[PDB]
RNA sequence: CCGGCGCGCG
């Protein structure tokens, strides 16, 4: 057989600021949400109706609409408030601001991959330092290595005073610089190849020579293997320092609003002047929105409040992953408290009315629709809220051959939900069959289930042939029964099949029962008081030897001397004859054997009858 | 389970008698 | 023997749903009986059906 | 229709 291939595939990738301005085009400017009076969104702002598309679909920030493309004055699309929930803006960071899980996050991407410590890089973002020698595919004229923590005198008047302002400022950012920038200007110029050569060559070193002798190893494998990333993709090391940053659409943030505003607040702020505190300013925004809590103290709101970022949103046993994509609150679902039903079938479950009518209330509409009785879907809804007689007859109608899902809180193997065939039952409460509650480890002191209907016919006939009770007989876990009687069942039974009182429990003194024809017969007796439960009788035996008993040879034989012999054992008595070949049986027993052994032959022969 | 392995010639012509 | 009554009592527990109001972010039905809301099909609850090989049982309860 | 805090049920 061929295989039906599907090759799917999704992919995540470092983005580009020209990426970037093709989702948002689109860029938000200022940093205010909504009018204080109207209500409005203020435009340019977080919430701007021209950059991400318009509230109450159809309509401009003005006030007119159009059947459901821009409009003149505000510059509105046409379209529905869909695209609220999707587009995306921009803010146009005047200075490049660091991703803080490129640069904070242990082991450092940027820091390997520019190889140096981390606290240097760290000083240099976030302190006044400046680094020497940014870029190297441009000359330099200047002896200055590594990141001079002090200012330098001379080139904070001398050479500024000699080589003026103006070519000066031209030619500055080539020799000193400081913050995001240069280390932005260190990843667009480096060349890959180099490095892993270097790498390699020192890794060779170092092994033709014992703990840091092999961590500096190992950072050379590190930095070697993450170098060798970038070559084969079409990522580049310079996009972990973001030039652009991309805004959520305000469909999503009806907190996250505060954060863009901050970085609004302090990039708007940083333009007018164009200074360095500014520009840590901008960047400790961009950090506390994309990831609070790294940095040691996390920024906290007047509340004295942690901030939540898009980290801590994405993350945790709360974060979009665990919590929204891996489960979800599902429409057509019900829930009540079970109580027991011994009358039901394995295959069967109890809905009360109101469940069942939410349930199926689509259903029920349509079988209102179909034979005539409601003249729309308004009618019929309105005769289902009614409680009209006849909406009940077609909820029973449609029920049949329509499984449902019943579920119990803590699922803890693939038993815990099974498929049953609802029936509608009085009261508020879901009557389940006793068998099954073993598998639910269900008990009736205040359990509650979940109800759920499958919709499509494949899921229909998954419920029906995969997920019935009927089928799942035995556990997956050993594969031992899981539909077993218990407890009351199980003393029932215990009682019924313990036999008679014998010896000294049956006769005072040492002894130095009635005979049935059938079964029936026995039966019969014991239900006109003739004969007690346990009481010790004999029944005809018809069929083959087919008695559990103690392999024992007789306890007595009496011979006669005309041939007739009858061999005594423990529990049955048999009559054999040399002259025939005549073999009479007799079972010595009690109505209960007989009750559970016609109990399951029935059983079987009932079946077997049925089909 | 069950999404495993992705799930007029002789007309007009006649006999004119 | 002195039975007691208990506040834990049906009319107070029976829920619901068909359709209806859905959150404004996540677009999945509410949580809660008092808002008409669905119940939720956790992780635990989708294990039990990749048990099963119910694919399309599952795709209804996440689409 | 958003999150924290407290109290509960299985
Ligand atoms: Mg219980």
């Amino acid at each position: 057989m061929i295989d039906r291939y599907k090759h799917q595939q999704l992919r995540i990738g470092l983005v580009s600021p020209q990426q970037i301005s093709a989702w948002a085009t689109g860029e938000v400017t200022k940093p205010y949400t909504f009018h204080y009076k109207t209500n409005k969104p203020e435009k340019d702002g977080l919430f701007c109706e021209r950059i991400f598309g318009p509230i109450k679909s159809g309509i401009c920030a003005c006030g007119n609409y159009r059947v459901i493309k821009f409009c003149e004055q505000c510059g509105v699309e046409f379209v529905d408030s869909r695209i609220r929930r999707y587009q995306m803006g921009y803010i146009k960071l005047t200075c490049p601001v660091t991703h803080v899980w490129y640069l904070k996050r242990l082991p450092s991407y940027i820091a390997n991959l520019l190889d140096k410590p981390l606290k240097e890089l760290e000083g240099l973002v976030y302190c006044d330092f400046s680094f020497a020698r940014p870029i190297t595919k441009k000359p330099t004229f200047l002896r200055l290595r590594g990141s001079f923590e002090y200012e330098i005198q001379s080139w904070k008047y001398s050479i500024p005073l000699f080589f003026t302002t103006q070519g000066f400022e031209i030619f500055r950012n080539r020799e000193i610089s400081t913050g995001a920038g240069a280390i932005r200007e260190q990843l667009a110029d480096l060349d890959l190849r180099i490095i892993i050569e270097n790498s390699l060559v020192e890794w060779k070193q170092l092994g033709e020579e014992d703990r840091k002798i092999v961590r500096r190893k190992d950072f050379l494998v590190r930095r070697m293997e993450l170098a060798k990333h970038f070559i084969r993709t079409n990522i580049e090391p310079e996009w972990m320092v973001l030039c652009l940053l991309p805004v959520l659409p305000p469909e999503l943030r009806p907190d996250i609003n505060e954060l863009y505003r901050r970085v609004i607040y302090r990039n708007n702020t940083l333009t007018d002047l164009l200074v360095m505190c500014q520009e840590k300013l901008v960047q400790e925004a961009v950090d506390t929105l994309l990831d609070n809590g790294i940095r040691g103290q996390p920024m906290r709101d007047g509340h004295n409040k942690v901030y939540k970022s898009f980290s801590d949103v994405i993350e945790g046993k709360e974060g979009r992953f665990r919590e929204t994509l891996l489960g979800k609150r599902v429409d057509y679902s019900g829930r009540s408290v079970i109580v027991v039903g011994p009358s039901l079938s394995l295959h069967r479950c109890g809905l009360p009315r109101e469940i069942a009518i939410e349930l199926f209330q689509t259903f029920v509409i349509r079988g209102l629709i179909r034979q005539h009785l409601a003249s729309n879907i308004g009618v019929a809804k309105s005769q289902i809220r009614e409680k009209k007689p006849i909406v009940w007859e077609i909820l029973q109608e449609v029920m049949q051959g329509h499984p449902v899902l019943l579920n119990r809180a803590p699922t803890l193997h693939r038993l815990g939900i099974q498929s049953f065939q609802p029936i509608l039952v009085e009261g508020r409460t879901i009557c389940l069959h006793p068998l099954v509650c073993k598998g639910f480890n269900a008990d009736f002191d205040g359990d509650q289930m979940a109800v759920h209907v499958p919709l499509s016919l494949e899921a229909q006939a998954e419920a029906r042939l995969l997920m019935f009770s009927h089928m799942n007989l035995l556990s997956p876990a050993i594969g031992d029964p899981i539909s077993v009687p218990t407890q009351d069942m199980l003393i029932g039974l215990y009682v019924l099949t313990s036999g008679t009182r014998r010896g000294i429990c049956a006769n005072r003194y040492n002894p130095c029962e009635p005979f049935f024809c059938n079964s029936y017969d026995a039966i019969g007796a014991y239900r006109q008081k003739r004969i007690n439960l346990d009481s010790p009788l004999w029944l005809r035996w018809q069929l083959d030897q087919r008695v559990i008993a103690s392999k024992e040879v007789p306890i007595e034989v009496h011979y006669e001397s005309f041939g007739n012999y009858h061999e005594i054992y423990a529990h049955y008595l048999i009559v054999r004859s040399v002259k025939k070949e005549t073999l009479y049986i007799y079972i010595r027993t009690t109505v209960g054997h007989i009750s559970f052994y016609r109990e399951i032959e029935e059983a079987i022969q009932g079946f077997s009858q049925a089909c | 389970g069950t999404g495993f392995n992705k799930g007029d010639i002789l007309f007009y012509h006649r006999e004119f008698c | 023997p002195y039975i007691l009554k208990l506040i834990h009592q049906v009319d107070d527990k029976i829920h619901g749903r068909s359709s209806g109001h859905y959150a404004l972010v996540t677009q999945q039905p509410l949580r809660g009986r008092s808002k008409q809301g669905g119940q939720r099909v956790g992780e635990m609850e989708v294990w039990a059906l990749e048990g099963f090989g119910v694919a399309h049982i599952l795709q209804e309860m996440l689409t």
